[PDB]
RNA sequence: UUAAUUUAUUAAUGCAAACAGUAACCUGCAUUAAAAAUUUCGGUUGGGGCGACCUCGGAGCAGAACCCAACCUCCGAGCAGUACAUGCUAAGACUUCACCAGUCAAAGCGAACCUCAAUUGAUCCA
């Protein structure tokens, strides 16, 4: 993804009224890209013990590859909605 | 030959003039009149701006 | 090849008999085609200027350079012994007096 | 505050001033001295 | 300097002038002289002295700026405290 | 201080007007009399052969301002006066 | 509907919170004093509304 | 200005003297639009008032 | 094209982004190439070309208030030196035939007790 922010200036019209466009103002600069940005990482509570990498019924901070192509599609872990956590915490007051 | 320089009161702070000098030589420092201070007051040689 | 400069426009500005205020330039030149003479100043061109509202005159008078002004006494110092240099003098002489003692009140 | 500060500064100057003044004229002097001893020499 | 625009129909002002000139309600106009933020080493200080004042223009110039602005820029200003102000109008005039 | 029933004062147009403030300088109780004296001494070039401290002023157009004018300038000649 | 009129925006507020030039925000307890300082200035006495 | 209006019947200054009331009478003429401010009072005719 | 401004196209690279593991194919940003693409080709001139010149000043033509040309005749300049009140301001003038640029300058307030012929360059931008 891209973020293209717009050189030229739009005139600013109106409350309900579309801003008519010119050929100069199809002239973007790009300020920044989604890509080239600090990696972030994921939530995700484990329903298996995998490896060091998590511990069963924990939530964890995965590297987002590793949830998208692994854990996720595999069962082995969740994503840390507000839903099931709360089923998670029962669980583990149950054990 | 000659250099530019700016030179800095010490009392009456910033006001500053521009005058010549040979590039060769010594450091400027001058008795000049500051007309905030609406007194002579020595000024010292800052910064070279422009060479000629 | 050489230089093309433009028309100087010096010379004289005002004639004699004419009503020359002060400030007005009276005549400006190169050299001294004319002297300050009574009440008439010199600019660093050399041009000449009223010092007083009056009119302006010329006069032909005997001429005593500077002593300090040393290539001027060389030259009195070389002319034999009953010459007299003489050189043109532009006056202004004054019309209206400076003053005039008005009542103000009676106290 | 602002004008505070700046107007103490500009009294300390002056204040230093006086003798900045004379060491100035010492220095001038004492350059004048160095040139006339060199013309001699 | 558009005598008619595009959209509106109207004559448009030439910015420029607005940018450099003071006009004062009788309609003389008034401008910075050039050349006075310049080289100011070499120049005397009677020539520094001119060159920071503020000059009257040509007749002939007057006209011209006249014709290049729209009637708002002649209009009467009521300013608080412009330093202006006392020149808007003239005084004593005779031919 | 200054009462201006005490005072004369007199208005005269001509832009520039003028007003004419004026009072009998050593019967005024109100100006202290070392005060008066000192007055007297140093002004004395104001003062008429009557005997009345005489000081008008002009300067602007209105008569008020020139008024405010004249009675600060009392006020400055009693500070005088005072030290 | 009639709207609530404004303050000051920034740089007003010290004129019209002053009592020197009757300001509608300035405290009414200096308006005498002002008044009062204006009479010495400019002659003429105070008329007692 | 004002003690002319006086005169004239417009503007009453038995009632108080609003910026309202001095438009009604068309003594100033004021323009939001050109961003004036309201009126300002002025020394114009400071005596004979 | 070995004139300028560009590389959006193709070119490989390089760094990201995607990836996998263990003790390639695509997108984004950089790179230098190839290919192209916009583009313009100043004036004076005894036709044009070639050569020379193009701004400023002094002298002659232009003999006596200014002004006055030529690819007419002759000199030069594109700086120095001294200061560091080459501080502030200000009546009144001159002006290179417009404008812009230049010049002179009484008084006043501050202080003491400029030389030089030419010696330079607008606006916007920095
Ligand atoms: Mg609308
Ligand atoms: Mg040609
Ligand atoms: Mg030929
Ligand atoms: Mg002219
Ligand atoms: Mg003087």
């Amino acid at each position: 993804t891209v973020i293209v922010e717009r050189w030229w200036k739009v005139p600013l019209a109106g409350e309900g009224r579309k801003p008519r466009l010119h050929r100069r103002h199809r002239v973007y600069k790009l300020v920044e890209d989604t890509k080239h940005r600090p990696k972030e990482n994921l939530e995700l509570i484990l329903t298996q013990s995998v490896e060091n990498v998590g511990v069963r019924g924990d939530l964890v901070s995965v590297k987002k590859s590793l949830g998208r192509n692994r854990l996720l599609p595999q069962g082995l872990a969740v994503y840390a909605s507000p839903e099931n956590k709360k089923l998670f915490e029962e669980e583990k007051l149950l054990r | 030959k000659n250099i530019l320089v700016r030179m800095v009161s010490e009392a009456g702070t910033g006001f500053c003039f521009n005058t010549k000098r040979n590039r060769l030589r010594e450091k400027l420092t001058l008795l000049h009149y500051d007309p905030v201070v609406k007194q002579r007051v020595l000024f010292v040689e800052k910064k070279k701006i422009r060479s000629l | 090849l050489g230089g093309k400069s433009s028309g100087r426009r010096q010379g004289i500005k005002k004639m004699e008999g004419h009503y020359v205020h002060a400030g007005n330039i009276i005549a400006t030149q190169r050299h001294f085609r004319w002297h300050p003479g009574a009440h008439v100043g010199v600019g660093k061109n050399k041009c000449l200027y009223a010092l007083e509202e009056g009119i302006v005159r010329y006069t032909k008078e005997v001429y005593v350079p500077h002593p300090r002004n040393t290539e001027a006494v060389d030259l009195i110092t070389r002319l034999p012994k009953g010459a007299v240099l003489y050189k043109t003098f532009v006056h202004v002489v004054p019309a209206k007096p400076e003053g005039t003692f008005k009542l103000v009140a009676m106290l | 505050q602002k004008r505070r500060e700046r107007e103490q500064h500009i009294a300390e100057c002056m204040a230093k001033m006086p003798q900045m003044i004379v060491n100035w004229q010492q220095q001038q002097r004492e350059n004048w001295e160095k040139a006339q001893a060199d013309k001699e020499r | 300097l558009t005598y008619f625009s595009a959209r509106k129909g109207k004559r448009k002002t030439v910015k420029a002038v607005i940018d450099r000139f003071l006009r004062l309600h009788c309609g003389l106009w008034v401008r910075r002289k050039a050349g006075y933020k310049k080289k100011l080493w070499k120049k005397t200080p009677a020539r520094k002295k001119r060159l920071r004042e503020f000059v009257f223009c040509n007749k002939t110039q007057s006209k011209l700026l006249d014709k290049m602005t729209t009637s708002f820029w002649k209009r009467r200003n009521w300013y608080v405290d412009d330093p202006y102000q006392k020149y808007h109008d003239r005084t004593n005039l005779k031919v | 201080d200054i009462p201006l029933d005490r005072l004369t004062i007199s208005y005269c147009r001509s832009v520039n007007s003028k007003a004419e403030v004026r009072f009998h300088l050593a019967t005024a109780e109100w100006i202290a009399e070392p005060v008066r004296q000192k007055i007297a001494i140093t002004h004395k070039n104001k003062i008429n052969r009557l005997g009345e401290l005489i000081l008008t002023s002009e300067s602007s157009r209105y008569q008020f301002r020139n008024l405010a004018d004249c009675l600060q300038k009392i006020r400055d000649m009693i500070t005088e006066a005072s030290q | 509907p009639i709207p609530k009129r404004m303050l000051p925006p920034e740089e007003l507020v010290p004129y019209y919170t002053d009592a020197k030039n009757r300001g509608y925000l300035a405290d009414p307890a200096k308006f005498p004093e002002a008044r009062l300082e204006l009479a010495r200035k400019y002659g003429y006495i105070l008329p007692d509304i | 200005r004002l003690q002319y209006l006086i005169d004239l019947g417009r503007v009453d200054p038995s009632q108080p003297i609003d910026l309202t009331q001095l438009v009604n009478g068309r003594g100033v003429t004021i323009q939001p639009l050109k961003r004036d401010y309201g009126v300002q009072l002025v020394e114009e005719g400071a005596d004979t008032f």
